[PDB]
C-alpha cells in the first residue's frame, strides 16, 4: 500500500480530508495549530495515490504526504 | 417490446443481454458445442475440439507453406500443422500447471485432472483431425487444387 | 419410444401420429428445428403440384391438346416450358396459381396460428369425404400418393434429362 | 448493518458494471435514502432513476461509490450515504462514513495515525538510515 | 417460443416476411428496360436469366464484365431493403 | 566446412527448443505461488 | 521438478534405461540395413528445389543432406511423435514419464536390485543401466579410434552383421 | 481380478462380462480411454460393424472369383480384387465416363450411415436403452427360434474372423493379384504371379523392392 504522512505544520483546513476520493484521511483532535484539529490517514490501504490531498494542501511545502510504496489491486485502481 | 435487457437480471453487473449473447439461437449454439454441452467428460471435449481445430490446421500450412510449389507440399503442410499442435499441448500443458490446484474434483474443465485429461484428448484429437485431412487431401484431386480440377 | 419406419432410432417429439402418414420418420429431426405445421403444409403443397406434374407427364405422353403440335412441334416435358414461355402459356400459369397462391399465403398465416389444419382448404365439392373414416382413409391417401408422386417427377424428369424420350416412350424404347 | 432487501434503483444495465473480481475478490454497496425518484449518473456510465425511499448499488470499487456519494451529496442534497465492502464469504464490512460523523469533521475516540512530529524539511537523509531498519521521518 | 432476448419472446414472423418481400420487390421488378445490362427484360427476369445462363456454364465462374454481378447485386440490395422494411413494417404495426 | 551437419543440427535447437523450453520454464517459476 | 520424478530420480533412470536399451537395438538395425544396402538410394543427395532450405547442409560437395541420414531422422521423428502422446496422453496401465506431486519414490535400487528374472522392473533397471553404459563405451571406443559407430558395432559384434 | 484370456495380466477395469465374445483380451486398456458411459458401447458398435462389413467383404471376396455378373467383364475386364473399385473409379464421374456404381454404394451406404450416426449419438449419451449393433433387422424371427441365446457369440467370432480374413486376402492381391480361389489353389503363389495394376495408393508398396526382399 502507499504510505500517507501528516506533519505538525497542519492548520486543519480539512480540504485535504474533502479532496480525498478513497475516504483515507479524517479530521483527528489536536493541539497545534489554531483550527484544534490535525489530519490523519487510518485507511491507507484504500489509498490509490492520486495525490489530490496535496494539491489540496495550502501550507508551504506540504503538511500532508504521499510515497507511493506497493501496489494492490485497491491502489492500483482495478474494477477487476 | 425491448430487445436489450440487463444481463441475468441484474442492472449492475458489467454485462447487457442482448439478441447476439442471449437469443435462442446463441443459447442453442453456445450450450451445444463440445465446451460448455452437458453429459461430456473433459477428456471427449478436448478429443472434439482437438479433432476441429487439428483437421482444418493443415490447409493454410499445404496451400501457402514454404513447399507449396513442390511435389511434398502437403507433406509439409501435415508436419508443419503438427508442429503447431504439439507447441500449442506444450501452452495447453504450462497452462494448467500454473493455473490449477490439485483437487479431487476431475471432471469439470476448470480443474487440474480435469484439464490434463483435456490437454491429452486435445492432442489424440488434433493429430488425428490433421492426419485425416492428409489422407483426404492425398487421395482426392479435388482438394488438391481447391476446385480448379473441374475447369 | 422407438420409431416405427427407423426401428433403433427414438420416436421424434414433435410426431405425435395424429397426421396422415406418421410412421416416425425423421432421422435429422428436422420437425425440431422448423414449425411441423409448417412443414406439413410444406409437404402436401410439394406432394400435389408432383402429383399433377406425374399425371401431367403421362398424359402429355399420351395425348396433346388441339393445336398444341403445332406451336411446340415435337418437344417433350421441359422442352416445351422454355416454347412456352415465348408463346405465353406458362405466364398465364404463372398468374394464376400466383394469385391462388396468395389467399394459400393467407391461409398459411391462418395454420401458422393454430387456427388451421396444413394443408386443408376446404375444397370438397362432391362431398367425397363425407365419413370420418373415408376422410381419414382419404388422407392417407392423398400423403402417399403425393410422396411416391414426387419421387415419380424426380424419376420422369431425370430420366428424361438422360434420354430425351419421356416416360412412355422410355417404358416402350428402352 | 446492510440490508441486503433493500431495493436499487432502476438501470437498464451496462457494459461498466462489476466484473468476475467483484464476485471472486470483493464488492462494495452503496445506500442512500432519496425524497423523490430524480434522475442521477451513473459512476460506470449512464443514467439511472434513484426511487424514493431507500437505494442499494453495487460497485467494484470504493472509489466508484464515493463518487455516487459526491454526486449525490452536491446535487441532490444526500448525506445519509453509507458504504460497505462485501466478500465473497457474505462479511459486510461498513466502510463509510466509519464512525457515524464525516472525515472532515473532528469526531471523538478518533486517533492520530501516520501524524509525525516535526516538519517535512526535518526528515533524515537516505545515507543516515541505509542498512539500518530506521525510518526517514526519525 | 423463440426468444429474441434472455426473457423477451418475439415472432420473427419469417415465411410472412421473406414470402411478402419477395413478390413486393420481385413484382415491381419486372418493368422492362431496353438497355443492354438487363437485355429487354425486367431485373429480376434479367437476374433470373443471367442465372440460368452462368449455370449452363458451371464450374467457369461469371466474369467481371459479366452483368451476372451488377444484376445480383442491385437485385439483392433492393430486396434486404424489402426484407428490412417488411420486418419493420409487420413485426411493429401488425395491422 | 568441416563437420557441416553442426549448423543444421544446433541453429534449430539452439533457436526453437532453447528459447521454447526457457519461456516454458521461466512462465512456470513466475506465476507459481 | 524433483517432486515430479525428473533429475536424478529412479524413475528418469528408468525412462532414459528404456530409451537407452531402444537406442542399442536401433544403432544395431541400422548398422545391419546400412551394411546390406537396404536404405534405398542412400548416397542421394536431397535438392533444395524440392525440400527447401532445411535440407542444406554446407558440406564440400552438393551442400543437401543425403537421403539415408533423412532417412534416419524421419524413423526417430515416429517415435518421437509416438514419445509425446505418450508423455501427454499415457496409458492407462502405462508407467508416466512426469509423476504427480504427491507420488511414492521407487526406492533406488542399489548396485543391483534384487535378481528377479523375466519381465520385471528389477531386469529392466539392470538391462537399462547396461545399455547406457553400453552406449558410453561404444562412443567413447568410436570417438578414440576415429572408427564410425556403425563399424564400431560391426567389429564389437564380430562382423555378424556384415 | 485377472483377465480370462490371459491369466496373469490384470482385468482391464472397464469391462463388466456383460458383453458377448469377452474372454478378458484388452492389453492396451483401450475400452478405457474414455470415462463415459456410452464409450464401451460405442466400440462394441464399431466392432460390429467392421464385423459385418469384413464378412459382407470376405464372402465376396470368394464369390467374385467364382462367378461375375452379366456384362461386368465387358465393362470393367478381367481384374479381380481391389482394381475393381479403380477401374470403376476410373471409369466413373460426370465427364470422365459412363459408370456410377461405386458412387451408387457410396450413396445409398452414406443414407444408411448417417441414420445409422444419430443412433449411435442417441446410444452414447443415454437416450435410448438399445444394445450396440442392434438395428432391429430380424425380418426371419431367429431370436424367436431355439439356440438363438449364442447367436450374438457367433455372430462377434465370425466377424473378427472375416476381418482378419479379407485383411489376409487383400494384403494377397497386392502381392500376387491373384484374388482369394486363385490364391488358395496355387499354394506357391511366388511362382506365378497374375500381373494386376497399381492400387490407388502404389507408395505403400514402395518398401517391397528395396527394403523387402520383393521375391515376387
Ligand atoms: C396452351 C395450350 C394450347 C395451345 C398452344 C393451343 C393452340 C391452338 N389451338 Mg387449342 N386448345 C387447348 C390448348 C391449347 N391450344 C385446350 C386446353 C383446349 C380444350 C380441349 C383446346 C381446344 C382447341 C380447339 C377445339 C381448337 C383449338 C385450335 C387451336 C389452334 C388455333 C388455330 C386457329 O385457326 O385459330 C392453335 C394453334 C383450333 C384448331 O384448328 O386446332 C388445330 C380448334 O379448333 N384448340
Ligand atoms: C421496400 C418496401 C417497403 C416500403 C418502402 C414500406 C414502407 C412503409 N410501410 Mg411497409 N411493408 C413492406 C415493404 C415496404 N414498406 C412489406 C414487404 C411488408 C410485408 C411484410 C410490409 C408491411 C407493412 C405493415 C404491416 C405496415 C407497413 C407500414 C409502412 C409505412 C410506415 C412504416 C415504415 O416502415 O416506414 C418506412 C418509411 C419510409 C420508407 C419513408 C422514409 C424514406 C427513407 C428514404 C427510407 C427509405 C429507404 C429506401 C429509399 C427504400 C427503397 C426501397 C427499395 C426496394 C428500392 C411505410 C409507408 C405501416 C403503415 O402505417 O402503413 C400502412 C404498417 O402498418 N408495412
Ligand atoms: C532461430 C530460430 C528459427 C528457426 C530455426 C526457424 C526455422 C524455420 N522457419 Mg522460422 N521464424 C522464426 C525463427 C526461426 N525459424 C521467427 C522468430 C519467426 C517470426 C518472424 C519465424 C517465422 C516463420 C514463418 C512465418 C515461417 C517460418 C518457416 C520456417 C521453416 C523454413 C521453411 C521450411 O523448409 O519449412 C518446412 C517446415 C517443416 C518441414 C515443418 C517443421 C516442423 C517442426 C520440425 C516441428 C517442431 C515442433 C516444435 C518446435 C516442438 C518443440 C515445442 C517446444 C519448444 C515447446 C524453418 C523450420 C516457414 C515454415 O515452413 O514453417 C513451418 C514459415 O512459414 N518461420
Ligand atoms: C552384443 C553381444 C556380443 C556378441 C554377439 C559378440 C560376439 C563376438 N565378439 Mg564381442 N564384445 C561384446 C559383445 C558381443 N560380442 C562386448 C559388449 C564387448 C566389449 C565392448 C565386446 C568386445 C569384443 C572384442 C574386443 C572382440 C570381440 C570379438 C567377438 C567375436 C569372436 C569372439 C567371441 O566369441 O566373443 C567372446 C565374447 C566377448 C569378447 C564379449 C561378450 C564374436 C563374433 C573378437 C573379434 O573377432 O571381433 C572382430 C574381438 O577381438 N568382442
Ligand atoms: C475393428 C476393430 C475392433 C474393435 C473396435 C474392437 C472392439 C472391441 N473388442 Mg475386439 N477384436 C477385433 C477387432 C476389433 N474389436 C479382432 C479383429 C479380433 C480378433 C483378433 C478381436 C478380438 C477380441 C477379443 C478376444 C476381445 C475383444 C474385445 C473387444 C472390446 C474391448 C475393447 C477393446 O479391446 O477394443 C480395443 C481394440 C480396438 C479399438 C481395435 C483398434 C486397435 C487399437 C486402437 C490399436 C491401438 C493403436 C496403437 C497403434 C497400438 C498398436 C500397436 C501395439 C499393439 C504395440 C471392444 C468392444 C474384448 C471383449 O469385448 O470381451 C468380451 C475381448 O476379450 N476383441
Ligand atoms: C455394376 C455391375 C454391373 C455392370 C457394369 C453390368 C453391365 C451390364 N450388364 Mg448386368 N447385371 C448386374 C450388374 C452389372 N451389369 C447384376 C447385379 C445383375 C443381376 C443378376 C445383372 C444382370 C444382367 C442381365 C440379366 C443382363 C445384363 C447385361 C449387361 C450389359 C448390357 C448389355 C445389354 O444388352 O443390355 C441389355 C440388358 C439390360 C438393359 C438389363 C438386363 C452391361 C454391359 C445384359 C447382357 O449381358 O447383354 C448381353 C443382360 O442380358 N446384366
Ligand atoms: C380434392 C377434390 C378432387 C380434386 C382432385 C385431384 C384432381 C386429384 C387428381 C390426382 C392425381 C394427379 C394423383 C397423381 C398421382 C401420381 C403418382 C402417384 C403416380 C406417380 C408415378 C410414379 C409411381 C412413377 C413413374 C415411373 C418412373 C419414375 C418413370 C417412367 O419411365 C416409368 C414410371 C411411370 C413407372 C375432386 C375434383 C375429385 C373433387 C373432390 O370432391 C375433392
Ligand atoms: C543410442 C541412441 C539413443 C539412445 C539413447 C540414450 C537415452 C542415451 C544414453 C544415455 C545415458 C543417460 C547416459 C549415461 C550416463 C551415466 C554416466 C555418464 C556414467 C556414469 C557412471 C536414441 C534413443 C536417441 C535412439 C538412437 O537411434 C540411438
Ligand atoms: C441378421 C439376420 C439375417 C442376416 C443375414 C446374412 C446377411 C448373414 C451374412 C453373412 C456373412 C456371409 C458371413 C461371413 C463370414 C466370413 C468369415 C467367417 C470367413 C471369412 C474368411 C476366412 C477367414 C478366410 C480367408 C482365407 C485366407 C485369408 C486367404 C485365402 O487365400 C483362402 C481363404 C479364403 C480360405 C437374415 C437376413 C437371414 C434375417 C434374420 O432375421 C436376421
Ligand atoms: C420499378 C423498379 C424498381 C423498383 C422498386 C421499388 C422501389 C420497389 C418497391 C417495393 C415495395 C414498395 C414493396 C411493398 C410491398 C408490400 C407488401 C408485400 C405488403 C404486405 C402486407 C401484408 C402481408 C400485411 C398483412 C396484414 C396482416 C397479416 C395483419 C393485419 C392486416 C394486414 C396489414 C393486411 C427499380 C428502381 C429497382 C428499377 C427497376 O428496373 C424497376
Ligand atoms: C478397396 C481398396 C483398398 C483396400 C483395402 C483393404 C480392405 C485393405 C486392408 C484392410 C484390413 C482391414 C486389413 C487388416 C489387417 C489385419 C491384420 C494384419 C491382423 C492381424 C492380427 C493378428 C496378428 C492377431 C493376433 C492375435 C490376437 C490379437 C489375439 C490372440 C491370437 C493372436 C493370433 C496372437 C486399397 C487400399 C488397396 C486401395 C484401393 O484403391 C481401394
Ligand atoms: C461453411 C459454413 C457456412 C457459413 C457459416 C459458417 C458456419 C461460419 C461456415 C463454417 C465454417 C466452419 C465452421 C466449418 C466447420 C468446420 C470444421 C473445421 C470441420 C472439421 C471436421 C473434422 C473431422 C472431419 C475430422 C474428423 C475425424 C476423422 C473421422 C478421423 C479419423 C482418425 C481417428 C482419430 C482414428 C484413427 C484414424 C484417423 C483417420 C487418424
Amino acid at each position: 500500500s502507499h504510505s500517507v504522512k501528516v506533519y505538525d505544520t497542519c492548520i486543519g483546513c480539512t480540504q485535504c480530508v474533502r479532496a480525498c476520493p478513497c475516504d483515507v484521511l479524517e479530521m483527528v483532535s489536536w493541539d497545534g495549530c489554531k483550527a484544534g484539529q490535525i489530519a490523519s490517514a487510518p485507511r491507507t490501504e484504500d489509498c490509490i495515490g492520486c495525490k489530490r490531498c496535496e494539491t489540496a494542501c495550502p501550507t508551504d511545502f506540504l503538511s500532508v504526504r504521499v510515497y507511493l510504496g506497493g501496489e494492490t489491486t485497491r491502489s492500483m485502481g482495478l474494477a477487476y | 417490446s425491448q430487445f436489450i435487457k440487463p444481463y441475468n437480471d441484474d442492472p449492475f453487473v458489467g454485462n447487457l443481454a442482448t439478441p447476439v449473447s442471449t437469443s435462442s439461437f446463441t443459447k442453442s449454439l453456445l450450450s451445444n458445442l463440445p465446451a460448455y454441452r452437458a453429459g461430456l467428460s473433459p477428456l471427449l471435449r478436448g478429443v472434439e475440439i482437438g479433432l476441429t481445430h487439428g483437421y482444418f490446421l493443415v490447409g493454410p500450412f499445404y496451400k501457402l507453406g514454404p513447399l507449396r510449389n513442390s511435389d511434398v507440399a502437403l507433406l509439409s503442410g501435415f508436419f508443419s500443422a503438427l508442429g503447431l499442435i504439439i507447441i500449442l499441448v506444450a501452452c495447453l500443458t504450462i497452462y494448467g500447471v500454473v493455473s490449477f490446484e490439485e483437487t479431487e474434483a476431475k471432471d469439470q474443465l476448470q480443474t487440474a485432472k480435469g484439464w490434463r485429461q483435456f490437454t491429452s484428448g486435445w492432442l489424440v484429437g488434433s493429430v488425428g483431425g490433421a492426419s485425416f485431412a492428409y489422407i483426404l487431401i492425398s487421395n482426392i484431386p479435388f482438394l488438391q487444387t481447391a476446385g480448379m480440377s473441374m475447369l | 419410444a422407438m420409431s416405427d419406419s427407423v426401428p433403433f432410432l427414438k420416436q421424434p417429439e414433435a410426431l405425435d401420429g395424429s397426421m396422415a402418414g406418421d410412421v416416425g420418420f425423421d432421422p435429422l429431426g428436422f420437425s425440431s428445428i422448423g414449425d411441423i405445421n409448417f412443414l406439413r403444409e410444406a409437404e402436401l403443397k410439394h406432394g400435389r403440384i408432383a402429383m399433377l406434374a406425374a399425371a401431367g407427364s403421362i398424359a402429355q405422353d399420351i395425348f396433346t391438346f388441339p393445336g398444341v403440335s403445332k406451336v411446340v412441334g415435337t418437344a417433350k416435358m421441359t422442352g416445351v416450358h422454355d416454347i412456352l414461355v415465348k408463346q405465353g402459356a406458362m405466364g398465364q400459369l404463372l398468374l394464376w396459381l400466383s394469385f391462388l397462391e396468395v389467399f394459400g399465403t393467407i391461409a398459411l398465416l391462418e395454420t401458422l396460428d393454430g387456427k388451421r389444419a396444413p394443408g386443408d382448404f376446404k375444397f370438397d365439392p362432391l362431398n367425397f369425404s363425407k365419413n370420418p373414416e373415408t376422410f381419414k382413409r382419404y388422407q392417407l391417401a392423398e400423403i402417399k400418393n403425393g410422396r411416391l408422386a414426387m419421387m415419380g417427377v424426380g424419376g420422369m424428369v431425370h430420366g428424361y434429362f438422360i434420354t430425351g424420350k419421356g416416360p412412355l416412350e422410355l417404358l416402350g424404347n428402352f | 448493518t446492510l440490508n441486503l432487501q433493500i431495493p436499487s434503483p432502476t438501470f437498464e444495465g451496462s457494459t461498466g458494471g462489476w466484473l468476475r473480481a467483484a464476485e471472486v475478490e470483493e464488492k462494495y454497496a452503496i445506500t442512500w435514502t432519496s425524497p423523490k425518484e430524480q434522475v442521477f449518473e451513473m459512476p460506470t456510465g449512464g443514467a439511472a432513476i434513484m426511487r424514493q425511499g431507500e437505494n442499494l448499488l453495487y460497485l467494484a470499487r470504493k472509489e466508484q461509490c464515493l463518487a455516487l456519494a459526491t454526486q449525490v451529496k452536491n446535487s441532490f442534497k444526500i448525506t445519509d450515504y453509507k458504504v460497505y465492502r462485501i466478500f465473497p464469504s457474505g462479511e459486510v464490512q461498513y466502510l463509510h462514513p466509519k464512525d457515524g460523523v464525516f472525515p472532515e469533521k473532528v469526531n471523538a475516540g478518533r486517533v492520530g495515525v501516520g501524524n509525525v512530529s516535526h516538519s517535512i524539511g526535518k526528515n533524515l537523509n537516505p545515507a543516515q538510515i541505509k542498512f539500518t531498519s530506521k525510518s526517514f521521518n526519525g | 417460443k423463440f426468444e429474441v432476448s434472455d426473457g423477451t419472446p418475439y415472432d420473427l414472423n419469417v415465411p410472412l416476411v421473406g414470402a411478402a418481400s419477395f413478390i413486393g420487390w420481385v413484382v415491381p421488378t419486372l418493368l422492362p428496360s431496353q438497355i443492354p445490362l438487363y437485355g429487354g427484360k425486367g431485373l429480376s427476369t434479367a437476374f433470373f436469366a443471367s442465372i440460368g445462363t452462368n449455370l449452363a456454364k458451371f464450374p467457369a465462374p461469371p466474369g467481371m464484365t459479366d452483368p451476372f454481378w451488377l444484376l445480383c447485386f442491385i437485385w439483392h440490395s433492393g430486396l434486404f431493403a424489402t426484407m428490412i422494411l417488411g420486418s419493420i413494417g409487420y413485426n411493429g404495426y401488425a395491422a | 566446412m568441416t563437420a557441416a551437419y553442426l549448423p543444421s543440427i544446433l541453429v534449430p535447437i539452439i533457436g526453437l527448443i532453447f528459447p521454447g523450453l526457457v519461456m516454458a520454464f521461466a512462465f512456470i517459476y513466475i506465476e507459481q505461488d | 521438478f524433483g517432486g515430479r520424478g525428473l533429475g536424478v530420480t529412479v524413475n528418469a533412470e528408468r525412462w532414459n534405461g528404456r530409451h537407452a536399451m531402444f537406442g542399442i537395438f536401433a544403432m544395431v538395425m541400422t548398422s545391419y540395413m546400412k551394411g546390406h544396402g537396404l536404405i534405398p538410394d542412400a548416397d542421394k543427395i536431397l535438392d533444395v528445389a524440392q525440400w527447401g532450405s532445411l535440407a542444406s547442409v554446407w558440406d564440400g560437395a552438393g551442400n543437401g543432406i543425403s537421403n539415408e541420414r533423412a532417412i534416419i531422422l524421419i524413423a526417430h521423428v515416429h517415435v518421437l511423435v509416438v514419445s509425446v502422446i505418450a508423455a501427454v496422453a499415457p496409458f492407462g496401465f502405462q508407467d508416466t514419464l512426469v509423476k504427480e506431486k504427491g507420488y511414492t519414490p521407487e526406492a533406488p535400487a542399489g548396485l543391483i536390485p534384487p535378481f528377479k528374472t523375466g519381465l520385471t522392473p528389477e531386469a529392466e533397471l539392470i538391462n537399462g543401466r547396461l545399455a547406457m553404459l553400453g552406449i558410453i563405451s561404444i562412443v567413447t571406443a568410436s570417438v578414440f579410434t576415429g572408427t564410425p559407430v556403425v563399424d564400431t558395432i560391426n567389429l564389437g559384434m564380430g562382423k555378424i552383421l556384415y | 481380478a485377472k483377465s480370462k484370456a490371459i491369466p496373469f495380466l490384470d482385468a482391464p477395469p472397464a469391462l463388466s462380462e456383460s458383453m458377448p465374445g469377452y474372454v478378458g483380451f484388452d492389453p492396451l486398456w483401450v475400452s478405457s480411454m474414455l470415462p463415459d458411459a456410452g464409450y464401451v458401447k460405442f466400440l462394441q458398435e464399431a466392432e460390429i460393424k467392421h464385423g459385418r462389413v469384413a464378412m459382407l467383404a470376405a464372402a465376396g471376396a470368394i464369390v467374385q472369383d467364382i462367378f461375375t455378373f452379366p456384362g461386368v467383364t465387358s465393362v470393367i475386364g478381367n481384374v479381380k480384387m481391389t482394381s475393381v473399385h479403380d477401374t470403376f473409379l476410373s471409369m466413373e464421374g460426370p465427364g470422365k465416363g459412363n459408370q456410377a456404381a461405386m458412387h451408387q454404394l457410396l450413396l445409398w451406404l452414406g443414407i444408411l450411415e448417417i441414420a445409422t450416426s444419430v443412433a449411435i449419438i442417441q446410444s452414447f449419451k443415454g437416450e435410448t436403452n438399445r444394445a450396440p449393433g442392434d438395428f432391429g433387422f430380424d425380418p426371419l424371427g431367429f431370436s424367436k427360434k431355439a439356440g438363438a441365446e449364442t447367436m450374438a457369440l457367433k455372430e462377434i467370432k465370425n466377424g473378427r474372423l472375416a476381418m482378419i480374413g479379407i485383411g489376409g486376402m487383400v494384403h494377397h492381391y497386392l502381392l500376387t493379384g491373384k484374388g482369394p480361389l486363385q490364391f488358395l489353389g496355387g499354394i506357391p503363389n511366388y511362382k506365378s504371379c497374375v500381373s494386376h495394376p497399381d492400387s490407388l495408393l502404389p507408395w505403400l508398396i514402395k518398401p517391397v523392392g528395396a527394403v523387402l526382399p520383393k521375391i515376387c
